[PDB]
């Protein structure tokens, strides 16, 4: 009776979410036609969490596809598992945001928010009790960053007691994709610190070295990156969809991992990742999962977790396993290196067990880390933002759409306030 | 729907578009008769059944080049009234293309813009083609861009202009026509891409290793960049970039909107088998100073912001792996306040090679359009070319008698000197 | 019940799953790399059998490469420990 409405914004959210529904619907056994052909009875126990039952045995994803260009909608629809969504939920613009935060939040976003809020309320009122909202987007863009954060602000006004997951990628330090990345990112985090209930932080270049160094994959593309993103998405809501020895809904993770209302920026990773040349040499057992779980290079965020102490951690274990040996790995990881954990929170790591593993994997686990080293990621975007805003470069496309320079001085202050409050808890 | 209208002005505009529309019919399989034996909507409008017509206008005051297209191999491709001829040319005079004879034909020019913009559902940009060294390209172009600015607000215009080379130039009054042309194209054109003849001569001399080529080989090689810049509206890719994304990721300031252009794999047919092309290898070749399309050495200035637009089988880490080595290289130097300086765009078709063209089939391609502070040199040289000739008032009585007053040269001189101060000011380290 | 009209196919020129930009080595397997995407073997040491099978005769190059492999095998041999059998 707990359900999640998925919202996908921009080219990043549509591409990630198309792979996300390829993973979840395969995990519940939904073929691309839309009906059910799995061989397990337990998949139909909790199917209303991500699906709406329709006529003829057809299951439609509870997904809302929103952007400002028609290009990504045709890419999602023409791809495999693209015929399962409602054509009514394909809300899209025509002009295009053009990678601009001002265009997506003020001038070409506003005439589409009333269109997408109409189908937000249609999906929510159709289902029983909203567990929360899950949104996947980017922060360097303008189609999903500016417009998506406008949708979060409207949903937070309409539904203030419901949870909110945001899965966002950030501008990378090593390389870059657009030139106006720090302008869009600093404005987006300014709109995410008050509105998002908990934000999982992703980085496309912490995904690449996972794909290259760990997976030993010679040619990783965006399709390979989104599948590693989508694997973690199924891990967060594993206890909702399937029974477990110690269940943990989305709110149980929130109360454990959020010590203070502004420190909800997390980092995530997926534990059983091996190359195909290292499948047979791997002895899959829970101690082997925890060494990869707590490894810094398995984190999907570019911030190194050894540089800051862990405020709170959590693991979403899946599969048949013994609870005390899960527990004694958690007691060990807080005792072998206790300098990496916060002194004034005893028993930092929260554990949960789901009795049903993912398809083709005997044991899996999903980590959520609220490490204070996340301030290194926000300070380098702020380092890029203070450089560009000082010469007022690329600002006339932002100030021509009705957003004067006062918001930029406000957005930089909250970004600098976000890194100062993480820094003092490292002390 | 995404779609863009092209405008071809002047003798160079007709011949560039002659090679440009030769390519576009090939990449979508459109035969020269106009019948195809989804993606064509950005340049071809579906008329009736089995007929496509280009989204262009061919306007030129000299009737000798429009009727060549009318009697050429693309007689059936173009709408007959879509190509606009004229009675007499401007004949290397800015005043004739702006005051005397330009005002008569410009009414017919905007009228076809009505029918092309009303037929198109969502217009996304304008592609204006001209050479400022001539009368029709500069004079009628400034008049046309004046009326398009008042009638279409906030619509992007892409301007592919051909400035004179410091050494290799054809007409004597090209500095006079170029300086007056700047008074319009700064405050009207949103995105301008500068091209130069001798830089393309140098690209043809070494990279294609063809000894004695002509304008037909330039226009075929210019159209590769024109196709690659708008390849995202045509064909799908990992990182689609629209015409409004170059319009915002490349210009830091409203009056700095001139950019270079380059094309990485420029390899002849005989050299293709010996040469190995890699994403790291062509990206290093794309940033070579000899491969620029305008003769300004980029080492003298700093790159403002670059937009690498890729084609073919390029995986998204290899544009990222290539740009990692590019940023570490010391010869390439950015301005200090622009840490992220790259725009990446990856489409999936390899570039369609034309039959009879010297360019070979390449699996990968890069089109790098970059703003840089070295563009002040191509403006300062024409600045030096013009005051030296205007000092004792030569070739002025031709301009004075054709409606233009003497003071417009003084206003255009002051406006161009303001651009010289702007490129120097934006490149200052603080 | 009402008029059935199919919407026109208007869209960007899509590409198949065979392209390098959209190939997914983890497709329907939940974050495990698929078969037929094996790891690159180190140095890609081709055996002499694949060269002899494409040449018509055992040429001098094949004979020299077989001599090199024979020297490698003679270096590997130990004269005290048989392969899978004990001392002597
Ligand atoms: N790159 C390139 N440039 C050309 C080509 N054809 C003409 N040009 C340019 O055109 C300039 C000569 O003046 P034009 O622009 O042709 O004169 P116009 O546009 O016909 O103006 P009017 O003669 O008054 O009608 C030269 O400096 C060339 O740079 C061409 O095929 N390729
Ligand atoms: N994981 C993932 N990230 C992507 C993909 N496509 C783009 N991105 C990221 O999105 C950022 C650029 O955002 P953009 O494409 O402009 O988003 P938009 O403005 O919402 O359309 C880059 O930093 C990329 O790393 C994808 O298919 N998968
Ligand atoms: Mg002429």
């Amino acid at each position: 009776m707990r359900e999640i409405v998925h919202i996908q914004g921009g080219q990043c959210g549509n591409q990630i979410g198309a792979k996300f529904w390829e993973v979840v619907s395969d995990e519940h056994g939904i073929d691309p036609t839309g009906t059910y052909h799995g061989d397990s009875d337990l998949q139909l126990e909790r199917i209303n969490v991500y699906f709406n039952e329709a006529t003829g045995g057809r299951y439609v994803p509870r997904a809302i596809l929103m952007d400002l260009e028609p290009g990504t909608m045709d890419s999602v629809r023409s791809g495999p598992y693209g015929q399962i969504f409602r054509p009514d939920n394909f809300v899209f613009g025509q002009t295009g945001a053009g990678n601009n935060w001002a265009k997506g939040h003020y001038t070409e976003g506003a005439e589409l928010i009333d269109s997408v809020l109409d189908v937000v309320r249609k999906e929510a009122e159709s289902c029983d009790c909203l567990q929360g909202f899950q949104v996947c987007h980017s922060l360097g863009g303008g189609t999903g960053s500016g417009m998506g954060t406008l949708l979060i602000s409207k949903i937070r006004e309409e539904y203030p007691d419901r949870m909110m997951l945001t899965f966002s990628v950030v501008p990378s330090p090593k390389v870059s994709d657009t030139v106006v990345e720090p302008y869009n990112a600093t404005l987006s985090v300014h709109q995410l610190v008050e509105n998002a209930d908990e934000c999982m932080v992703l980085d496309n270049e912490a995904l690449y070295d996972i794909c290259f160094r760990t997976l030993k994959l010679t040619t990783p593309t965006f399709g390979d990156l989104n599948h590693l993103i989508s694997a973690v998405m199924s891990g967060i809501t594993c206890c909702l969809r399937f029974p477990g020895q110690l269940n943990a809904d989305l709110r149980k993770l929130a109360v454990n991992l959020i010590p203070f209302p502004r420190l909800h920026f997390f980092m995530v990773g997926f534990t059983p990742l091996t190359s195909r040349g290292s499948q047979q040499y791997r002895a899959l057992t829970v101690p082997e999962l925890t060494q990869q779980m707590w490894d810094a290079k398995n984190m999907m965020c570019a911030a190194d977790p050894r540089h800051g102490r862990y405020l709170t951690a959590s693991a979403l274990f899946r599969g048949r396993m013994s609870t005390k040996e899960v527990d004694e790995q958690m007691l060990n990881v807080q005792n072998k290196n206790s300098s990496y954990f916060v002194e004034w929170i005893p028993n930092n790591v929260k554990s949960s067990v789901c009795d049903i593993p993912p398809k083709g994997l005997k044991m899996s686990a999903t980590f959520i880390g609220n490490s204070t080293a996340i301030q290194e990621m926000f300070k380098r975007v702020s380092e890029q933002f203070t450089a560009m805003f000082r010469r007022k470069a690329f600002l006339h496309w932002y100030t021509g759409e009705g957003m004067d320079e006062m918001e930029f001085t406000e957005a930089e202050s909250n970004m600098n306030d976000l890194v100062s409050e993480y820094q003092q808890y490292q002390d | 729907m995404r779609e863009v209208i092209s405008i071809h002005i002047g003798q160079a505009g007709i011949q560039v578009g002659n090679a440009c529309w030769e390519l576009y019919c090939l990449e979508h399989g459109i035969q020269p008769d106009g019948q195809m034996p989804d993606a064509f909507n950005t340049f071809f409008s579906e008329t009736g059944a089995g007929k496509h017509v280009p989204r262009c206008i061919f306007l030129d005051l000299e009737p000798t080049v429009v009727d060549e297209v009318r009697t050429g191999t693309y007689r059936q491709l173009f709408h007959p009234e879509q190509l606009i001829s004229g009675k007499e040319d401007a004949a290397n005079n800015f005043a004739r293309g702006h005051y005397t004879i330009g005002k008569e034909i410009v009414d017919l020019a905007l009228d076809r813009i009505r029918k092309l913009a009303d037929n198109c559902t969502g217009l996304q940009g304008f592609l204006v083609f001209n050479a400022v060294g001539g009368g029709t390209g500069s004079g009628l172009g400034s008049l046309l861009l004046e009326r398009l600015s008042v009638d279409y607000g906030k619509k992007s215009k892409l301007g592919f202009t051909v400035y004179p080379s410091p050494q290799v130039s054809t007409a004597v009054v090209e500095p006079y026509n170029s300086v007056l042309s700047t008074h319009s194209l700064l405050e009207h054109t949103d995105v301008a891409v500068m091209l130069d003849n001798e830089a393309i001569y140098d690209i043809c001399r070494r990279s294609l290793d063809i000894e004695r080529p002509t304008y037909t080989n330039l226009n075929r090689l210019i159209a590769q960049v024109i196709s690659s810049l708008t390849a995202s509206l045509r064909f799908d890719g990992a990182l689609n970039v629209d015409i409004t994304e170059f319009q915002t990721n490349l210009v830091p300031y409203p009056r700095i909107h001139f950019m270079l252009s380059s094309y990485a794999p420029i390899i002849s047919a005989e050299k293709a088998y010996h040469e190995q092309l890699s994403v790291a290898e062509i990206t290093n070749a794309a940033f070579e100073p000899a491969s620029m399309m305008v003769k300004c050495d980029p080492r003298h200035g700093k790159y403002m912001a670059c937009c690498l637009m890729y084609r073919g089988d390029v995986v998204p880490k290899d544009v990222n792996a290539s740009v990692a080595t590019i940023k570490t290289k010391r010869t390439i130097q950015f301005v200090d306040w622009c840490p992220t300086g790259f725009k990446c765009g990856i489409n999936y078709q390899p570039p369609t090679v034309v039959p009879g063209g010297d360019l070979a089939k390449v699996q990968r391609a890069v089109c790098m359009i970059s703003n840089s502070t070295a563009i002040g040199e191509i403006f300062s040289r024409l600045d030096h070319k013009f005051d030296l000739m205007y000092a004792k008032r030569a070739f002025v009585h031709w301009y004075v008698g054709e409606g233009m007053e003497e003071g417009e040269f003084s206003e255009a001189r002051e406006d161009l000197a303001a651009l010289e101060k702007d490129f120097e000011e934006v490149g200052a380290e603080s | 019940m009402f008029r059935q009209e199919e919407q026109p196919k208007t869209g960007v020129r899509q590409f198949g799953t065979h392209t390098t930009g959209k190939v997914d080595h983890m497709l329907g397997t939940h974050a495990t790399v698929r078969p037929e995407y094996k790891d690159p073997p180190p140095k890609r040491t081709v055996p002499t059998s694949q060269l002899e099978a494409v040449r018509n005769i055992e040429t001098q190059y094949i004979k020299a490469r077989k001599a090199a492999e024979d020297a490698r095998e003679r270096q590997g041999t130990s004269h005290l420990y048989a392969a899978g059998k004990g001392w002597g």
